[PDB]
């Protein structure tokens, strides 16, 4: 069934994550803090709609600015374009 | 597959994203506010709602 999705999916997570914060100015002046971003995608990896759902307000707001920027690679798979059409994200300097 | 105040988007085939029927692309599309984030339109940035 979900036979390595899950991986998968926890996998393209960190990638976005890692696209997010190559593009911040300073991201050491955030070290501790955590943001929930609620991603859209195409099916190319492509930004569609991004906004916050919890954490610093401070962070979450340099998250949105580097969402703008961030080049995200494509999902590499149905079911990971399937959650990441659509999903909340932890994103923690 | 969706829609904001400025209209809908859908997602094609061979899986682009369109508006208006326009397959909206990094070129014709920025990203706009909204509310307390951002979503991406093309060419309508300044269309009233």
């Amino acid at each position: 069934n979900n036979g390595a999705s899950g991986a998968d999916i926890n996998n393209y997570a960190g990638q976005i994550k890692s696209a997010i914060e190559s593009k911040f100015y300073d991201a050491s002046s955030y070290a501790g803090k955590t943001c929930t971003l609620r991603i859209k995608l195409a099916p190319d990896g492509m930004l569609l709609d991004i906004k916050p759902e919890g954490g610093d307000p401070a962070l979450c707001q340099a998250a949105l600015a580097a969402a703008k920027l961030a080049k995200i690679p494509k999902p590499p798979s149905q079911a990971v374009y399937e959650v990441f059409k659509n999903a909340p994200l932890d994103f923690k300097p | 597959s969706y829609n904001t105040p400025w209209g809908k988007v859908i997602i094609n085939a061979a899986g682009q994203p369109t508006m208006n029927g326009t397959v909206m692309t990094a070129d014709n599309s920025s990203m706009v506010p909204y509310g307390r984030g951002f979503t991406r339109v093309l060419n309508s940035l300044v269309n009233n709602p």
